């Protein structure tokens, strides 16, 4: 109860935290999904670009 | 002998709760002056009103707990 | 050992909830699209009928199974039983 | 690979989390009175 | 003289099992899938996360954003760890008194250092709060600096106190309902109390947003 | 109920004698909400939306500018306001790049009523983006 | 409060008619029941074991889970609406992609 | 009070302003709007 | 010593329960500010009182069983 | 007696949490009222609460960990 | 028993820190409600809290340093 | 004995001076939200605060004059 001691419990924690650092890492974002629409467009239109210059 | 002394340092242990039978008491009553000048309700002012309920009542019951240790 | 009992949960997963993609899994995971939630189902009454989404008996037997384990740990110190039996 | 997952992770931060040391010392010497009281009994 | 209530006498017990197993319990709750759609299971995880990581940036806004990525796995332990124990006969972790000071010391004391590698003067020269007057240095220096040390004790103790004590409001009146053997109109009234008070009891997971987000604030004021 | 809502812009009308039970106005000193019958004030307005909500469905999300709010002893408001525009005639592209560059002038300031003038334009910019 | 103590009463004489018509239901169930009768004696026999203590909370604490079965009906469209909104973002960024593409040949 | 208060400034010079930034804000469109208002045409005249 | 210590016990506890009672004057009282700047009565403007009466009441209350938990 | 009197000692030294049980429901019951009025809690307004959350709720458990140095 | 009274005193002459409890829960309240209506923080307004808060805490600890100065 | 009756009274007087400091929290708590509105501060705002500081003050001194003559 109240208890005594202590040697035990806190060396158990560190150990979890390799586990939810291993579980959450693995997440997705939705707002990265918005971002590789962006670089896509500049891309061919400098593309286009360098076919206008390729024209003038 | 001490049979008295686990009853009042139980019994004095209790009347810390009395400050948060007033502390919801104005938070409850400071909601609705917020909330008649403004009727949002369903935005973040309900949302303060029990997160300031919560965070009360969390320094409310575990005044209780060192009463029922003295106890028990 | 250890492959013993990751193929137990490997088991308790793809087939109660959720069987899950990335093909090489793809009708794989329309296995539990359909899912064996109508095999979980008969256990309670019916009751339990919203699994269809957000599903009951493929979560809800693992929290039975973690009370009926801590039961027995408390089993020695809460006796209480007479010479007999109860009601 | 419980560790290269997170090692990027880990000299970046632990430079000042991975001072359990204080923990380690309020820790040990918490364990130095209860040992002694029931020393005195 | 109509309604006598009863009381047992019978100790409360936090007994100490097998822990090393109970802490890793609520690691496979949650899975991680390796799939661009996933199976309606792990998705409504996977958007409570991206609720709150979205507060806990908010504030920031630094190159301190790198810490919040662990921030995230703080809540999602001690939010479980207190949300399982609600069961019949489980066993909670932050329970004890001995992990929680494990949990203050080495995050608070992670927030002391991260400026003092950095600023190196101005970060305790927060002790310095506005244009000085005279009579009232030797006063506030002696009580800004006392309100600093209280705070790994502040942040370790506001957690273990609560929590215990939700798990004896829990017996006391649900230990009232089985020696409630004299008149049994007041029996479900104790019963109605429990089925309200379990409602409160998941305030277990509004005491997890104040323990991430004191953090914060002790690691937004630092840095 | 038995109330009256008038919204005029200098040039144009908006409303005429046809009230909807609630009206949304930004204050200079707080905000407020009209719910039939109000206790009747002198108002004057700061840069802020107005959500009139119509009987009607649905609201109507007007932005005033600077005006005066006048509810007076029997239930009637008069809303007269100098520019009060919708939402679509705005465009938020430009409304992001107007912010920063009065923050630039605002060390840039030598005077004390001129800087002044300076902090009157970020706060109507400001209300501008958290609008849209 | 008059009205609201007669409104859970008409809930009384309209929860003792829904328990009829799910005891029609058992009367169903005269004949045809095989399955409930060989596990309601472990049941029976392990209460007359060491079953009861101070645990009339383990009933509470599946009693509010019970009512989240309810929303969890209405939570297969949340998860399903993520899905789905998840599903178009794809469905309009393909549409994108492919005519930036060909347009610019 | 405020900041426009207490310093020297007067409600239309308030009022000029706020209402100039969203004649700045409009599109191409609404310009003209913002220019047909615009009541920059009073001379002033003091005798001395 | 057994009726001695019983009763001050009880008599001490029931200090707290008062202690509630200055929290429904703000719960009570601060309907008042709230009703002259808005007249939309039985709107929840009357009812989120009730959603801090008798929460209010409901510290109140609770201290009220302790004491006859320790009557016994 | 030294065990009687600590059993009393603790049960007065319980109470120092009332004023934090209460103090706690006034900054968060004019945080209902000052996001009601301009809604910009995002800054200061909401940090300026759990900052006044802190230095209050500094001085709840700061009593009862005397409570306890005088009980073992 | 001379100690008796050593520890049943400072269980009483902790609860003056109580008082800056709930005395502070208002005046870090009062820079919520003070601040939207008028932003001027970096100006005295914050001061005049810290010198609030200060002055006021300085009724606490020196409550804290009777049971001290009791006791040995 | 007569040590008994010293040392809880001695305690027990100190608990006068938790309500000075509760009084002495508005006061530097309505000065803020009293200059907010109205920055006249050099003129009788300050001299109105401190006037009413030192006079709930001297609600608070004036029992630990009469707290010390307990023990003396």
């Amino acid at each position: 109860d109240t208890s005594t001691w202590f040697i035990t419990i806190t060396s158990m924690i560190m150990t979890l935290f390799i586990l939810f650092q291993l579980k959450i890492s693995n997440y997705s974002y939705p707002a990265s999904p918005e971002s590789i629409e962006l670089k896509t467009q500049k891309h061919s239109t400098p593309w286009e670009m360098k076919w206008t210059k390729i024209y003038l | 002998i001490d049979t008295a002394a686990k009853f009042i340092g139980a019994g004095a242990a209790t009347v810390g709760v009395a400050g948060s039978g007033a502390g919801i008491g104005t938070v409850f009553g400071s909601m609705i002056i917020g909330y008649a000048r403004n009727p949002s309700l369903k935005q973040q002012l309900f949302s303060y009103a029990i997160l300031g309920f919560a965070l009360s009542e969390a320094m409310g019951l575990f005044c209780l707990m060192v009463a029922f240790l003295i106890l028990f | 050992a250890s492959v013993v009992p990751l193929k137990d949960r490997r088991l308790l997963e793809v087939k109660l909830g959720e069987l899950p993609s990335w093909i090489l899994m793809r009708d794989f995971t329309p296995s539990g699209i359909a899912g064996a939630f109508q095999r979980g189902y008969y256990r309670y009454y019916n009751k339990y009928v919203n699994v269809k989404k957000g599903s009951v008996a493929g979560l809800s037997m693992v929290l039975a199974a973690y009370v009926v384990f801590n039961y027995c740990r408390s089993y020695k110190e809460l006796k209480h039983e007479r010479l007999r039996k109860y009601h | 690979f419980q560790f290269t997952g997170i090692k990027k992770y880990f000299n970046s931060y632990t430079l000042t989390g991975r001072m359990n040391c204080v923990l380690a010392t309020y820790g040990g010497i918490a364990l130095l009175v209860l040992y002694f009281k029931l020393r005195s009994k | 003289n109509e309604n006598l209530f009863a009381s047992f006498i019978a100790p409360t017990m936090m007994g100490l099992p097998i822990v090393t197993l109970i802490i890793m319990f609520p690691s496979l709750l949650f899975p991680t899938p390796k799939r661009l759609i996933n199976n309606r299971t792990i998705s409504i995880q996977q958007w409570l996360i991206q609720l709150t990581s979205k507060q806990m940036m908010a504030i920031h806004n630094q190159k301190g954003q790198t810490w919040s990525l662990m921030l995230m796995s703080l809540i999602m332990f001690i939010g479980s760890t207190n949300i399982l124990g609600l069961l019949p006969h489980s066993f909670t972790p932050t329970t004890q008194l001995s992990m929680n000071l494990g949990m203050a010391i080495p995050l608070w004391s992670a927030t002391v250092f991260t400026g003092f590698r950095y600023k190196t003067k101005t970060s305790l020269a927060h002790f310095l709060p506005q244009g000085t007057p005279a009579l009232l240095i030797p006063m506030l220096v002696i009580i800004e600096t006392i309100s600093l040390f209280i705070q790994p004790v502040a942040l370790a103790v506001r957690l273990t106190a609560n929590i215990t004590a939700g798990h004896l409001l829990i017996h006391l009146i649900g230990g009232a309902t089985l020696a409630l053997l004299n008149i049994n109109t007041m029996t479900a009234f104790i019963t109605f109390t429990i089925l309200i008070l379990l409602t409160i009891l998941e305030f277990a997971v509004a005491l997890i947003q104040a323990y991430v987000f004191t953090l914060l604030v002790s690691l937004y004021l630092h840095d | 109920g038995q109330m009256s809502f008038t919204f005029a812009s200098p040039t144009q009308v908006f409303f005429n004698g046809a009230n909807v039970r609630q009206v949304d106005v930004p204050t200079q000193t707080g905000a407020f909400g009209i719910l039939a019958s109000h206790v009747p004030t002198l108002q004057v307005l700061r840069p802020g939306l107005v959500v009139v909500h119509a009987e009607d469905g649905t609201t109507s999300k007007y932005f005033v500018s600077s005006g005066s709010v006048t509810v007076n002893a029997d239930s009637s408001v008069q809303l007269l306001a100098e520019e009060a525009v919708t939402l679509d005639m705005l465009d938020p592209g430009v409304a992001k790049a107007n912010l920063e560059k009065a923050q630039s002038e605002l060390l840039g300031a030598a005077d004390e009523a001129s800087r002044a003038e300076i902090q009157i334009r970020i706060e109507a910019n400001e209300a501008l983006v958290k609008a849209l | 409060p008059p009205l609201p103590e007669h409104g859970g009463k008409v809930r009384l004489g309209l929860i003792p008619e829904e328990f009829f018509q799910f005891l029609y239901p058992k009367t169903g169930v005269t004949g045809p029941y095989v399955l409930g009768t060989g596990l309601i004696l472990y049941l029976l026999s392990k209460e007359i074991y060491v079953i009861t203590a101070e645990t009339f909370s383990a009933i509470s604490t599946i009693g509010v889970l019970v009512y989240i079965v309810k929303k969890y009906g209405a939570s297969i469209g949340a998860f399903a609406d993520k899905l789905n909104e998840q599903k178009i973002a794809q469905l309009e960024e393909v549409k994108q992609a492919s005519i930036k593409q060909i347009q610019d040949a | 009070v405020a900041y426009w208060r207490q310093a020297g400034l007067s409600y239309i010079r308030y009022s000029q302003i706020c209402a100039k930034a969203v004649r700045d804000a409009l599109k191409a469109e609404f310009k003209a709007n913002a220019e047909k208002t615009s009541g920059s045409n009073v001379k002033i005249v003091k005798v001395k």
